[PDB]
Formats: C-alpha cells, structure tokens, sequence
C-alpha cells in the first residue's frame, strides 16, 4: 500500500528563506493593487468642499458661503478650491489646515465687536456677491472720510465657551504708501495681538505686488486659538481686517485631498487622491502617502503567500 | 522518497492507493488534510488583518509645505516604507518555508503513523510505500484507513512469509 | 500517538511510566527535561532585554508644542508604535511556534532513543508504548532509563516470544 | 513501557503562528502593565523645578532664585512652574526647553556690561522679593529722567570659555506708546543683534495686552549661542532688557515632565508623567511618550509567551 | 546518538565510514552535501542584497540645523536605527537557528534513507550506525552509497544470522 | 556501517533563538565595519566645491566664480567652504541648501533688470577680483551722488521657462544709521517681495556688528521660487541688493559633506564624512548618517550568520 500528497500540473512559483520561484499548489497574494477611482463614503456625512477652500470656510469668501458652519466626517479638498476672493494668503497654514480636517465640521459664534469713529463696510470687486462684497466672517474696518486718520483702538474678545476658539484677524498690504494714506491715514500703522498663549506685533508693509483678480493688493490672514476663558486682545490703529465672528470645533472627522467623484455605494476606510483603498490585505502598492486606516505601503509589487503544499508532480 | 506527487488525487491534499488481488483504489484522508487546511487557515487568518489606527494627512499635494520640513517628512516616510517592505519580504518568506516544512511534517507523521499500525505483518520498500507480506482484501484496506486494522489477527501468517 | 499527557507527573517535564510484574513506576527523565528547560531559559534570557538607548523629550505635555510641527512628531511617534506592535506580535507568535513544535521534536527524540536501545527485543505498539517480549523486572527497568539496557543479552528470549 | 510529557489541568491560552488560544503548561508576559506612580531617583542628583519655570533659571524669577546655578542629572518640570513674573513669553520657547533637559545643569557667569547715560534699575511690583524688584539676572534699561531719550548703544560681549554660551536678552512692550515715550522717548527704537552665526533684528511695538498679574504689558525674551571665542554685539537704543550674566552648559541630564513625588527608594531609568516604568520586558503599553532608557511601546496590553510545553491533559 | 562529528571528513558534509574485512573507507555523499550547500547559498543570496532606495541629507555637519527640527531628526533617525538593530539581530538569531536544524534535518533524513535501503538486512544499533548480519564486501559497499543495495538478493542469509 | 557529518577543530560561535555561543563550522559577517577612506565616484559626474560654498553659487562671491553654472551627479560641500564674501547669511539656508544639492547642477538665465535713476556698481574689499568687486549674480543698488534719495521702484519678472526659477535678492545692513543715509537716504525703507505662492515685506535694520572680514555690515539673502509663467514683483525703496541673474534647476544629483579627497577608481553610492561604503552586506556599523543608497545602520558591531552546520568535534 502506497501513501503520498496530491500535486497539480501547473503550481505557483513563490519565494522563502532558501529559495526564489518554489511551485506550490496554491498561493495568494499580500500586496494591494486594486484600486477603486473613487471616493466611497458610505455611511459617512461628506462635505466636498469644491470651489471651496477649507481655510475660507473661516474667513468666507464668496465660493465658501455654503461651508461657514459645515459638519462631517470626512472632508475632501479639491484642486479647485480657493481660500480667498481678495489676494492674500495665511500664516501657518497648513497647520490650520490639518486642525481643520479632523475638526469635524466648525460652529460660528458673533464676537459682538462695535465700533465707533470708523467705517465698517469695505467691499472689492473681487468678492462678488449681489455686488461688490467682502468676506463673510470677517470686516474691512477703513476711515471715515476717504482720508483723514484712524483712532487707536483696542477691542477685546473673551471665550465663553469650553472649547478653544478659532480667531482670524487679516492685516491689509494696499498697492502703495497712498492708497495706504487714504484707506487709514499717514504714519506708521501697528496690531498688536495679545492673550496667555499668543504675543505678537504686525505692521502693514505696503509696495506693488502681481495684478492676481485686478488687484495688486494682498491680505495677511492670522489665527490665534483661545482657550477657554482666556481673552484675546487686539490694538489697532489701520490696516486690520476684523473678525467678526469666531470658529469652534465641532467633533472629529478626517480630511483627504482628491479628485475623483463621491460614491456613497462602497465603503472604505483608506483613500489617496486616487480614489479609495478597499482591502483586507496587510500591505497595498498603490499610494505611499494613503491615508485613514490602510494596510502598510510596500515597494513590492507583489508578494506571493503559499496556501499549498509543494507542488512535486510527475 | 515519495519521488512525486498525485495529480489525479483531486479529493483531498493526503490519500491512499492501495493494489492488492481485488482491485485499485484511492482515497483521501479527511483527518490530516483537514489538519494541514485548518493550520493555513490560522495563518490566513493571522495574515489577513485590518488595522484600527488611523494616520492623517502631514504633506499636502496641492499647495507643497515648506521645503524642510517636506524633507523631513519625506525622509521618515522612505525610512518607514523601508521597514515595511523589509517586514513584509521577511514575512512571506518565513511563512512560506514554514508552511512548505508543515505540509511535508504533516506527510512524514502519516507515513510513520500507518507504519506503526502494521507492526511485523508489514516492512517499509524504501520509497513511501509498505510491503504487505499477506493479500489483504479490500475489507482490510478499509480497516487500515480509519485505524481498525489489528496489529496481531494477521500477524502469523504474514511472519511464516 | 500519544493522545494525553500524565497531570500526576510532577517530577519533571518528561518521564517513565513502566508495568511489568513486580509494579508500577513514574520517574522523570532529568537529562530531556533539563534540555528543553535549558532552550526556554536561553529565549527568555534573549528576551527579557534592556536597551542603553536614552530617548528625550520632544513634545511637551504643559505647554503644546507648533500645531505642525507636532502633527509631524505625532505622525512618527504613531507609525513607529505601529512597527514596534507588529513586531512584538510577530515574535511572540513564532517564538510560541518555535517552543511548542521544540517539546514536541524533543519527546519524538527521546522515543526514537528508547527504540534504538530495544532493538528486536521490542515492538511499537503505535501509541507511544514499547510491547517487551519478556517480562523485564525494575532492575532491567532502571537500565533502561540510564540507557544501560543491554541489547543482546536480552534479545534470543524475546525474538522466541 | 510507556513514555510520554505532563500536563496540567488548567494551561494557559497562547497565539502562535497558526492558532489564536493554544493552551501551554506555563506562559508569561511580555507588555509591562505595572507602573509605580513615582519618580525613582535613588542615585541620581534630581533638581525638582516646583513653581520654578525650567526657562526662568537662566532670567531668574522670584521663584527661580534657588535655581539659578543648578547641576543636576534629573530635571522635573512641574505644571505649577511659571518661566516669567512680568508677563511675557520666549522665542524659540521649546528648543531652549530641550537644550536646558539635557544640560547638566548651568554655570553663570558676569557679562560685564558697564552703562553711562541711562538708568539701569527698572523694577515691578509683579517680580516681588523684599519690595518691588526684577529679573535677577537681567536689567531693566531705561531712561535717566522719567523721559528724555535713549542714546544709541553698542554693547560687546566675547565669550572667553571653551563651551558655548547661552545669551538671553529681552525686548519690552509697553501697553502703550506713551509709556514707550515716557521709558526710553520718542522714536523708531531698534535692537540688532549679530555674531557669527547670529544676524537678526528686532523692534519694539506697544499696545494694550489682556492683564496678567496686572499688567499689561510685555516682554519678549531671545536668546543666542555663543561659540568659543566668538563675540556677539548688541545695538540698541531703548524697549531692551540687558543681559547681566551668562550661561554655560554643565554637562548631560535628562528632563521628564511628570506630577508625582520622587522617590529616592526606588531606581529606574524609564520616566513619564504618571511615574517610573521599572520592568525587564521588552514591551510596554503604559505611556508611548516614555522617555528615559524604556521597552518599546506596544498597543497591545498583553502579549502571552509560552514557556512551557503544549498542554494535552486527559 | 552521533555522539560527534568526522574532523577527518575534509571531502563532504556528509560522508560514509565502513568497516568490513576487506577495509577501511570514508568518502562523502555528494548530493546530500549539495543540498545543504544549496540552501545555505540560497540564505546568503536573499541575505546579500542592495538597496535602491537612496536617502538624501536632513542634517547638516558643518553648521547645524535648527535645535528643535534637528531633535525631531535625531528622535527619529535613533528610533529607526532601534527598529533596525532589533530587525538584525533576530533575523540573524532566526536564520542561524534554521540553519542549524536544517543540517540536522538532513543528516537525520540521510540516515532513515539507508536505513530503508536495508530493510531485514540490518539493524539499527542506537549510535548512528548499522549492523549488518553478513560480511558486505566494497562492492556491495559502493552500491549501498549510490543506492543500488539489492533488498532481497541478500536478505535470506542475514535473516539466519 | 556508519554515517555522520563533518567537523572542524576551531568553530564559529554564533547566536541563535535559544543559545548565544554556538561552534558552528562555518560563518560570515553581516554588519559591515570596512570603511574606503575616499569618496569613491568612478562614473559620476562630480563637483567639489573646495571654497566655494554651495548657496554661493547661486549669489557669485569670487571663491564661486568657477561654480555659477555647474552640472554634477555627485556634489560635495568642503568644511572651508563660504557662501559669502560680504559678510551675511541666507534666509532659510538649509532648505536652499537640500534644493541645489539634488538639482544636478544650475543654469543662469539674465532677468533683464534695467535702472533709471540710481547707481548700480556698488563693491567692496572683502569680494575681491582685480580689485574692489561685488557677487558676480548680484547688482549692489545705491543713490547716484554720495547721498541723496531713493525712488521708489516696481521691478517684475516673469518666468518664462517650463521650470521653477529660483530667485534670490538681499537686504542689506548697514553699520549705523548714518550709513544707511549714505547709500540709500533717510527716512524708513521697505523691500516688497509679491508672487502667486509668495507674499512677504521686509524693513532694513541698521546697527553695529562684529567686524567680520572688515565690516561690521551684513547682507541677508532672501530666495523664492517662482512657478513657469508666475511673476514676481519688487518694490523697493533702498538697501536692497538686485537678482541680475536667475538659477533654473538641471535635474538630479546628490549631496554630501565630507573632508576625504575624491577617488575616480572605486565606485559607490553609499557615502559620509569619513568616506565611501563598499558592501553587499545587509547592515552597516560605520555611520548612522550615511547618505545614498546604504546598508541600514544597526547599533551592534557584529552580527555573524551561520554558513555552517552545528560543529561537534571529539
Ligand atoms: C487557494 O487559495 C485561494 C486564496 O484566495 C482560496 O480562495 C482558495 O479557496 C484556495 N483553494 C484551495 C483548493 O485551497
Ligand atoms: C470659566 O469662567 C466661569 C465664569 O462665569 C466659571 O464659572 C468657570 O468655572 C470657568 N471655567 C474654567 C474652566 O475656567
Ligand atoms: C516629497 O515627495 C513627493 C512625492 O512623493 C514630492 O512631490 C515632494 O516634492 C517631496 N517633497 C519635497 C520637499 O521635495
Ligand atoms: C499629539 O498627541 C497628543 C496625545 O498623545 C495630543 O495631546 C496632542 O494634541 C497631539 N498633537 C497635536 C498637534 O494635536
Ligand atoms: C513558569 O513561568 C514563570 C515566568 O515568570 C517562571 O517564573 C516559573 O518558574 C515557571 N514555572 C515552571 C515550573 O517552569
Ligand atoms: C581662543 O582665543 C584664545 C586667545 O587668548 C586662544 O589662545 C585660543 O587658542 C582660542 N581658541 C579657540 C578654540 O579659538
Ligand atoms: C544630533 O546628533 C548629532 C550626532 O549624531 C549631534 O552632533 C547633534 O548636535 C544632534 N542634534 C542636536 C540638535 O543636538
Ligand atoms: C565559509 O563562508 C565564507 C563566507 O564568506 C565563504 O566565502 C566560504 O566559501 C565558506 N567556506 C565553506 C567551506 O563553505
Ligand atoms: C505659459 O505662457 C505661454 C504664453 O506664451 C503659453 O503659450 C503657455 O501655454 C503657458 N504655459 C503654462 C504651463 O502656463
């Protein structure tokens, strides 16, 4: 009586801690390659932001009016999306942004900032609205008269609230020292930004810049984060675009960057730009920069695993 | 010894073909082909595992972060694509050549189990198979099988040959 | 083959459990035991470890740190935690393979020695236990554990038998 | 005669390769669970900071006075220690932090700056000793006659040790620019610092600031270091607080953050906030922010090593 | 049971050692020792191995980088070289020990292969060596080494004896 | 019959899951520890820098002259290398510094700046040539006679090449205040640097610093990189030092610091300080700061693989 194994015709070549190319009966594979070109969002609330930027979604230009006060779990940055309708850009950015992204969505809360001795309704072309408008959150605080010179003022916001709140104030850089001359008047213009974490000083720098919408003029966008019952100070005397009114976190989310279209048919927990990553293999080939909860990037391409035996036919 | 395997052996991973005077025969054994799945099952599932920690974003392909701190980053994430390419080729590795030696221990214990169910009335040929020195008839084969052969009620007469 | 173990074996890791006419017998092999127990000992000494490696302080519990630059140590804090938690379970697991299939490789050991010392005197039975062909008294059992068993002083009385 | 291995009636489960609770006689652990709610510093010189700021032992609070020339091997920041009694804040604040864990402690040593033409006695009511006092190892420059100006200075320091010294200097903002006025006059004030590898420039800028211990106002404290044999130079003409002495690193130590009483009875080399990890195994799930000679942080809280055999009992 | 090893043995791994009237006689199995060189060579071919992943410089040895940013550097570049000692040194201890228990794998095959060749002519004496019960010339000693022994063209007159 | 294995008198002792000091036959090392005191770049097109500093290529002091357009593989920074001549510093140097050390060299481009009003042959002692020069790259603008003002100027320039255009202009300071009348006028100065990602003012800052190299002044150096067809925009008022020419990235390359002489007959893409790594061996023990494609660093000095069966002599 003759007892043995069974074996296949055409096997699979796989590698050990020996040798390179061992047929076995059967293998499967470890590294993920199949990708699905989109971004599966089922069962999670989504916000695409669009024409949206996810730092406007705080200062409130034109393209983020539906996005002031959004809620979600998962965010998506598109190329399109832009932070600003007046040129101009933020300091620390990319840290707001990433408090941004897991934020979960940000709830607005007026400051109740009055003023008196200054006009309050700075508007542009580039912010279009009805007409000419500004960013919603925030206010182009300029002089009374077309010239003549602005007051030092000192404002100051305490947070009520448990949770730490988002402060954005903008300092304006006008295209010259004359247009600076008319919007607040001569001499030299300084914020001052003060609370138990910050400390900081600005000063308007005006001079030519490239015409991006018209302008030739930027905006210097700033952020501070309050804790609670702490109170924030700003003294300013020109050039200060005002917050109007402040941002709070709402939860927790997750924010990716893509640019494929949104499936709520497929769910997933790992997304690039490429689309989403759906597997349960422990390691993935397909983007090394993947976030969510992933399976580990590799540089192979492929790593079989035998499930049989070796394949040692006649 | 086993100099080749059974291609026509489509019924389980271990099985027996057994020639006597009454005819041929091939069945597989349920019981260690059962083992052998049920232990690449385990590592399958071991394998085969989805992680709860979840890593967000620290570059940004739109709008490209500093140029030092992108190094930085881009540093430790070609030293940790390292490791895990590393872990995973030592990985595959590791588990295939044990998973080869299991398969070829699972076989070697069958073979050593079956020899000792014929203690005397049988002798080892050299090349995986037993050499009875008593025709037994297909009754007998299927005692062999399922352990119920006895090891003295054929003893006898396969010792005067 | 040997479907148990014996809970009343406290002496040692492996043992004797001997039946003839004079009585019983249950007495540790010190030689084997000592052996896996020498192989344990050497894995726990390999990892039972201390490292000379200082890690300081890079963030800050009191005061946060940068937003950013704290996403970036968070970031590589949390994928070299994940590394180090593959590899602890990864060792764990195969060093409990590697422990489990070494008692087993030392007791097939030991019954492949205690075969080779009974020659043609003895015959497998096929789980686990040797048939002597003659009554073998505790004298000629405590040869047996010493390996001191003659094997043909013994051998035309048992092959009559 | 029979020969087989023990057993036990009640194993042990175990992971393996293949299986997920895999019965063995004996196991034991390898992720350290045990934590003693300590800092053990039995041998080691230990410097507990308490109500002292690690960064006031170089400007010398109130509270820092009894650590302005420590030498320690162990260095515990508390929650309740404070950097600063004036209000005010560091540049680089965590850097220096991480220089100061890992000094030894510090030596000072007279800069031996000599003025002619100013006041040099400024003092506060919030840095309070016997009366109303200042930084101790700073100076308060300010002008003669309660106003009139500021002449420009240049002040020198040439760093004649073989370590590299620690040079902090401040800039105050007054709550106003009367106050700057009525400090040190009227006009742009500007302090510059340079050395070899130093260059950077500094200007003051009052305004209005949230009270913190009444004022108010604030003070921006920098700092540089000097290499053997290379000089720094300071030129300034009002808003600075001057340097009276130097810093020089003792040696090496280590600095944990931690709210738990020491404990010289027991030793260990493993420190977190919540106490010494004392432990031979490989593995830890108690703080992934350990610091010290620590196991690996694992996220697992248990991980079984088998070491006994496989348990088959009857 | 082969209490130690042949240093007269310069030829092989593995080699044969007969003693009959006609002489002496030690000459290695060259496809045993093959094998085993095969593998060990296949371990340093996966183990020898260039990287192309190149790492460009983070730090800066002539004029340092930040203090922060370069202990951000320093605290990963030390975790990594942690993860790395740890990787080589149990992938070192991993390898040695497979190495170890292969060769002993492959001798101990060796020895049941003869042992199956010389099936009732012989009989295992429990040190590694075989007794034959009838004088086997050089002839039949050459033909035991390339496996051509005839089972039963010599079983009748050991079975006497 | 008996059959066994082979053996040696002297053994290998190795280290294994179980046992640490096992004789084995045969071993080899894994951890490489031979070190080629020489940078080995048979093949590569290779640049060593000598004086030369590496941003100086990008600005021209004299010791840069034979470096302004170079085109490399391989590029080596020497330890008495200088990136100036005029004493300053850059801004951001280490991010500069990683940007030109994988370019593969630069190409200059002339951005066709022409003056109206001003003098533009400013020099000094310190670059020197024939006699009193300047950066090769750079145009030192002053005011026409001795003193007098300066007009406010908008210089732009447009990137007309498929790549980004690294641009690199500096602001200098003088020794006093007095001085900086001197060259550019009185009254305060402002530099205005404005693009599509770039947006920053900078304000010159007079003062006394160590002389180094005579002065006493400094120069910082600022850069940006200008994206195909952005336009960068200037707008200055005095102590601003003028881009004439600007660098264009060639492709790839690698960078390393090292002090060993350079050796056209061995090759290697593992290098450091001490030298080049020539191993096939999987780990390394020399350098953890290696550069290229190296063996990993690992902390133990030896690590020896068993070639070998266990050795059991008599
Ligand atoms: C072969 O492996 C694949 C892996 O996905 C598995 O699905 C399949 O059932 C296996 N087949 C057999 C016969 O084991
Ligand atoms: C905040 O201030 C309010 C004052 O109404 C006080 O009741 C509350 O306890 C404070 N909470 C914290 C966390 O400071
Ligand atoms: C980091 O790598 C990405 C590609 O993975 C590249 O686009 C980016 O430019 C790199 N970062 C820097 C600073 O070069
Ligand atoms: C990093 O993680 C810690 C907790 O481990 C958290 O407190 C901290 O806020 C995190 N850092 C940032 C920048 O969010
Ligand atoms: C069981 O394991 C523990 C591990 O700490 C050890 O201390 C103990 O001695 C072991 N017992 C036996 C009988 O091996
Ligand atoms: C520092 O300067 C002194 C001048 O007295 C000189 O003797 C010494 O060699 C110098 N050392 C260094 C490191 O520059
Ligand atoms: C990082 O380590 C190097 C030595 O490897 C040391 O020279 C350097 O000073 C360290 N970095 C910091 C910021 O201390
Ligand atoms: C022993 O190992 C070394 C490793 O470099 C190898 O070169 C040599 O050929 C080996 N010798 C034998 C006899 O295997
Ligand atoms: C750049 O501008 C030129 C205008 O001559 C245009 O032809 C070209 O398509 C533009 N390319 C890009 C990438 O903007």
């Amino acid at each position: 009586i003759c007892l043995g194994h069974h074996a296949v015709s055409n096997g699979t070549k796989v590698n050990t801690l020996t040798e390179r190319g061992v047929e076995v009966v059967n293998a499967t594979e470890t590294v993920e390659r199949t990708n699905i070109p989109r971004i599966c969002s089922k069962g999670k609330r989504t916000v695409d932001l669009g024409q949206c930027g996810l730092l406007g979604t705080i200062t409130g230009p034109p393209q983020c009016d539906q996005f002031l006060e959004f809620s979600a779990d998962l965010i998506i940055e598109r190329r399109e999306g832009s932070d600003v309708c007046y040129p101009g850009k933020f300091v620390n950015e990319e840290a707001l942004r990433q408090i941004l992204r897991e934020s979960g969505g940000i709830d607005k809360e007026a400051m109740g900032f009055t003023y008196s001795g200054i006009r309050t309704n700075g508007a542009t072309s580039s912010c279009r609205r009805s007409g000419s408008s500004f960013y919603a959150e925030m206010k182009w605080l300029l002089s009374n008269t077309d010239n003549a010179a602005f007051p030092q003022m000192t404002k100051s916001y305490k947070n009520t609230r448990k949770s730490p709140a988002l402060i954005v104030w903008g300092i304006h850089h006008s295209g010259s020292t004359a247009e600076q001359t008319k919007l607040y008047g001569s001499g030299n213009k300084l914020v001052t930004v003060g609370s138990s974490n910050y400390q900081q000083s600005f000063v308007p720098s005006p001079g030519a810049r490239p015409q991006v919408n018209g302008l030739s003029g930027r905006i210097d966008f700033h952020w501070l984060m309050l804790n609670p019952n702490d109170t924030v100070t700003f003294s300013f005397n020109g050039a200060f675009i005002a917050p109007d009114r402040a941002s709070f976190l709402r939860g927790k989310s997750m924010g990716i960057q893509s640019g494929v279209q949104v499936d709520a048919n497929c769910e997933g927990d790992c997304y690039h730009s490429g689309g989403t990553i759906i597997s349960n293999l422990p390691f993935q080939n397909i983007d090394s920069r993947a976030v969510g909860k992933c399976p580990r990037y590799v540089k192979q391409r492929s790593l079989l695993l035998a499930t049989g035996m070796k394949n040692v036919p006649e | 010894f086993i100099e080749n395997g059974w291609e026509g052996l489509i019924d389980g991973w271990y099985g027996f073909r057994h020639q006597n005077a009454q005819g041929e025969g091939t069945a597989a054994d349920y019981k260690s082909t059962q083992s052998a799945i049920d232990q690449i099952t385990g590592k399958l599932n071991r394998l085969i595992e989805k992680t709860n920690q979840q890593f967000e974003l620290i570059d940004n392909e739109f709008n490209e972060v500093e140029k030092q701190i992108g190094n930085v980053i881009n540093w430790t994430r070609d030293s940790i694509t390292e490791v895990w390419s590393y872990n995973a080729e030592l990985l595959v590795a590791m588990e295939n050549q044990h998973t080869i030696d299991l398969a070829d221990s699972e076989m070697d214990k069958l073979y050593e189990r079956v020899k000792r169910q014929l203690r005397e009335n049988a002798e080892e040929d050299g090349t995986g198979c037993f050499e009875i020195f008593h025709k037994c008839d297909d009754d007998c084969m299927a005692s062999i099988r399922n352990n119920t052969y006895d090891h003295s009620k054929y003893r006898e007469e396969a010792m005067q040959n």
